[PDB]
RNA sequence: CAUAGCAACAGGAGGCGAACCGGGGGAACUGAAACAUCUAAGUACCCCGAGGAAAAGAAAUCAACCGAGAUUCCGAAAGU
RNA sequence: AAUGGGUCAGCGACUUAUAUUCAGUGGCAAGGUUAACCAUCUAGGGGAGCCGUAGGGAAACCGAGUCUUAACUGGGCGUU
RNA sequence: AACCGACUAAUGUUGAAAAAUUAGCGGAUGACUUGUGGCUAGGGGUGAAAGGCCAAUCAAACCUGGAGAUAGCUGGUUCUCCCCGAAAGCUAUUUAGGUAGCGCCUCGGACGAAUACUACUGGGGGUAGAGCACUGUUAAGGCUAGGCAACCCUUUGCAAACUCCGAAUACCAGUAAGUACUAUCCGGGAGACACACGGCGGGUGCUAACGUCCGUCGUGGAGAGGGAAACAACCCAGAC
RNA sequence: UAACGGGGCUAAGUAGUAAACCGAAGCUGCGGCAAUACUAGUAUUGGGUAGGGGAGCGUUCUGUAAGCGGUUGAAGGUGU
RNA sequence: AUUAAAAACACAGCACUGUGCAAAAUCGUAAGAUGACGUAUACGGUGUGACGCCUGCCCGGUGCCGGAAGGUUAAUUGAU
RNA sequence: AUUCCUUGUCGGGUAAGUUCCGACCUGCACGAAUGGCGUAAUGAUGGCCACGCUGUCUCCACCCGAGACUCAGUGAAAUUGAAAUCGCUGUGAAGAUGCAGUGUACCCGCGGCUAGACGGAAAGACCCCGUGAACCUUUACUACAGCUUGGCACUGAACAUUGACCCUGUGUUGAUGUUCUAACGUUGACCCCUUAUCGGGGUUGCGGACAGUGCCUGGUGGGUAGUUUGACUGGGGCGGUCUCCUCCCAAAGCGUAACGGAGGAGCACGAAGGUGGGCUAAUCACGGUUCGUGAGGUUAGUGCAAUGGCAUAAGCCCGCUUGACUGCGAGAAUGACAAUUCGAGCAGGUGCGAAAGCAGGUCAUAGUGAUCCGGUGGUUCUGAAUGGAAGGGCCAUCGC
């Protein structure tokens, strides 16, 4: 049977190309929104990459 | 396609792409077919005429294959680079 | 009659000089979890192999 | 051990259909 | 009036895919292995699955080396 | 009052026929390797009405900025 | 000691149409071939069309290249 | 008694008869029985109810049509010679007696030793065996913490899921001789995917089974001949 | 009978030694046919189910054929 | 009807229940019928089954009947 | 007519009674209109007992007839590969006329019998199987009839109350109630067509915008219909199982089955990832209201099974971080295929490090789900007159 709560959320760049990483949280661990340096391709740059939903 | 049940190659692949509607009504020439043509100009209607092209094409582009021996003004199709050359260099001009 | 194309078969399997080409499968959804790599490997189309050719070439009767 | 079998049909001949 | 196992994992195919002396070229795969039951020596990468697999062309050469006395894959130039 | 009704008279019709035709109703087996959408199929069958044919037909149609010119039937486009 | 056959004679089961593909054979050959239809009718007309002659790409489109990518040292398919 | 019925038995069961006869048996002024004619019709009728009956038919009549329904099932499939020649496996499957790809057969084409066998060389083993160094398990004695006895020591065994060790074989690769139309690739056509026994290594079973499930080799299958009284599968041996 | 296949055997049993022989569609000899290679001869090969491949026989019908054979006896039937 | 004649069915009696008459109910798309030329002492359905003595407890469930307050809720409407 | 254990136990009846009768009550699993308990009479009803009676039997005998047998005439039948159609023991697709060995046996009828010919008959009804069928059931699925609900239509008028809205009390609409008649109903009466218990028309009464019907709509709906209801399986059912990982079976490469032996997974983690620096266990001994020293050598640890690894640690601590990067990818592993795995290196941009370097998650091996349909973002590729747009595509991602 399935045990999984980690949440799915989608990371977005804070540039406004709306490319988006996806992972996971543990909704616990993490209440607020993650904020993580991740390379956007479209900009092609390390930008500020902020949590969002799905 | 039947494979005994498990689900068939033709379900398990996803679809992909679409079909233009333009592609419907064009049609590639070779160089080579140019000739078959009568009279100097090259336009949509002597291709047609030729039956290079059938009479439901809207629109040609002639590409590099074979040779062009005579001197034709291709009027109103689209040229390869390579044909374009082998148009102008057998005294053809490509008019617009 | 004339052969009726398989229009499953049309829609997922195109012919080309090098073979009937293809999507690769496990690229529609469920890739959170997959691996980039994995990702980026199965978004060129492929051709089908040997194998997978024969049916196809029986559904695909005019291509 | 022995099963008490149905080895012939319930109907007998002269009248087996 | 039945059984609680039944139950095993797909083989996975480990073991020596080019055995000493065999010639490799550059990315060959040597070894397939759980931890480093063979390390590797030079030319000789190791994988995040510890496969060995040959970092240029020559032949693969099987080697007990160091004060541990460990099994080490390398390529030979040759 | 009139109309209904009733009677007379004249002219039609009714039934039969293998198919073809237009229309009104309209299955299921089967296929989908189960099955319900779907298929079979607007088929079989039932009914009505023709005619030597019937039906359709003279653009509130197409096309594509060029043009075509009712309807029907046949070849392709295209198993697109 | 599983099935079928009392015997004889007669009859009794891979077909036909259409399409796709492969092979042999023939014609013609970077071309090959006409369909309906016409026809003084196995002739001859009839070029609509189909296949070949270019590929790559979902596609626009580009084209002996193209697609991928910001770009490939590249790589996929193609060229011959 | 007639008449209507049908409780028992015997006969009969290729009957005298597709339900009777003989001897007995029940009702016999009634919810009786009978003639003639009517009506109800198929998912319909009718039923003091048995799924009874509806023309010797009924859990859905009969006829004709759809219709050559469908039938992964069973049967059957017709002249002759020549060449080659399987499989009963894997994977998947509302799949398991079907089917698909793959493996194996054949035919054509390409290719030509890249193939097989052997010697030599280089490899990785963790099996057989063995061992007790580990993990367990076992016996005796010692020594002794502890409360008889750990833990250690000496001796002594056991192991599919133990290993300080460790073969033969097998496999991978290279080098080389000789023998061989081999290997490989691309196409056309399949068939098969119920296997059997025997040997060897095992699981299961009782180291029972002409048992069952794998590995591997042989034969049978698809193989006659000689032997084993007779005897697919054993021994010898391959029938123009 | 019925646990040598039987008769029967005290060796016609068991173990061994020597030298024989019998014994197959195996091998050889002689004759012939075929497949495939090679260069008509060689060489190899020729059990076979499913199945693949190759080559034929015969039947009815059309042309060839208003030809050819036939009441001086066709087809069919029945012998050789 | 033709392997069961019975303890099975029916039965008089009993009870519940529906039904106010264009009755309920049933046949029928409908018209029209039966019910009934009847009218609750009648008619239909259900169960029980002469007669005697009796026929206990449970209204949670599921029916059925009644209640409507609130909650939920269709077509419709069309605010934003 | 119910009781499993069970032939309960006791009593009766019999020489002897699993039945019968009476009774007991630990009623497996009686019970009150699916009635409970009685009950005269009735029953081709079930059980049991007795008398009489007997060829039912001990145990048959004889006799009378109809067949059977013989003659004459007629003349079937199922069945049938072919038969020159013995016994026994053995063999053998495993129960032999037909094989082996052997024993026996002149050829052929007729009357009899039925042990065998796995005799004849009917493509087993049992059992299983088929992604067969039918009919039946229901709180299986999906529908439909019927019933029912509301909206709208056929369908109208006055007032009265009231809600909204409209303006400046006023209209415009909506309900609600009463009243009304003119639609509509009438299976009341009368008249006529008309000799008519039909029907129509007329008149009148009673109803009356109700009812009823159409379209739409919710509910109800085995009344009816179409269907579904898995597979493996030492038959089948019941139970168990179905995917993935680890070990063993597994025969020292890979792979390898059983309803064989054992365990695990269907995640976790923004650090538990990257990197730089650092560190090194278990358990004892001994001394101390965790501490110190020694022995020991990883017997520890590893986010979670097992296995293989791990000190250069992969184990433990800390700083800084986002490489848990995007595009690609020589070359391999591994699969029928779908898919799955490893990967140097290249480009871009990045983190840690003085630097060589390392970093494309995690010691590794489980932690998963094709396609279709659809959602969200991006792209602006397509997009049917044109320009847009919708809708397609492509890229990212979500929903089993």
């Amino acid at each position: 049977a399935k045990k999984g709560v980690r949440e799915k959320i989608r990371l977005v760049s804070s540039a406004g190309t709306g490319h988006f990483y996806t992972t996971d949280k543990n909704k616990r661990n993490m209440p607020g929104k993650f904020e993580i340096k991740k390379f956007d391709p479209v900009v092609r740059q390390h930008v500020m990459y902020k949590e969002a939903k799905i | 396609g039947f494979e005994g049940g498990q689900m068939p190659l033709k379900q398990r692949l996803p679809k992909f792409g679409f079909t233009s509607r333009k592609s419907l009504v064009s049609a590639e020439v070779r160089l080579a077919e140019l000739a078959k043509v009568s009279g100097d100009v090259v336009d949509l209607n002597s291709l047609k005429a030729a039956n290079i092209i059938t009479k439901n094409i809207e629109f040609v582009k002639v590409v590099l294959s074979g040779e062009i021996n005579k001197a034709v003004t291709v009027k109103g199709l689209r040229v390869t680079k390579g044909a374009k050359a082998a148009i102008e260099a057998a005294g053809g001009k490509i008019e617009e | 009659p004339k052969m009726k194309t398989n229009k499953g078969a049309a829609k997922r399997f195109k012919k080309t000089a090098g073979g009937i080409k293809y999507k690769h499968a496990t690229k529609r959804h469920i890739l959170t979890k997959r691996t980039t790599k994995n990702k980026r490997q199965l978004r060129p189309n492929a051709i089908l192999p040997k194998c997978e050719v024969a049916a196809v070439i029986r559904m695909l009767p005019y291509a | 051990r022995f099963r008490p079998p149905i080895r012939r049909p319930p109907i007998r001949p002269p009248f087996y259909p | 009036g039945s059984t609680r196992n039944g139950r095993d994992s797909e083989s996975k195919r480990l073991g020596v895919k080019r055995f000493g002396g065999e010639s490799v070229l550059a990315g060959n795969i040597i070894v397939r292995q759980r931890g480093t039951k063979f390390h590797a020596g030079n030319n000789v990468g190791i994988g995040k699955d510890h496969t060995l697999f040959a970092l240029t062309e020559g032949k693969v050469k099987f080697e007990v080396k160091g004060p541990k006395n460990r099994k080490f894959v390398s390529i030979e130039a040759e």
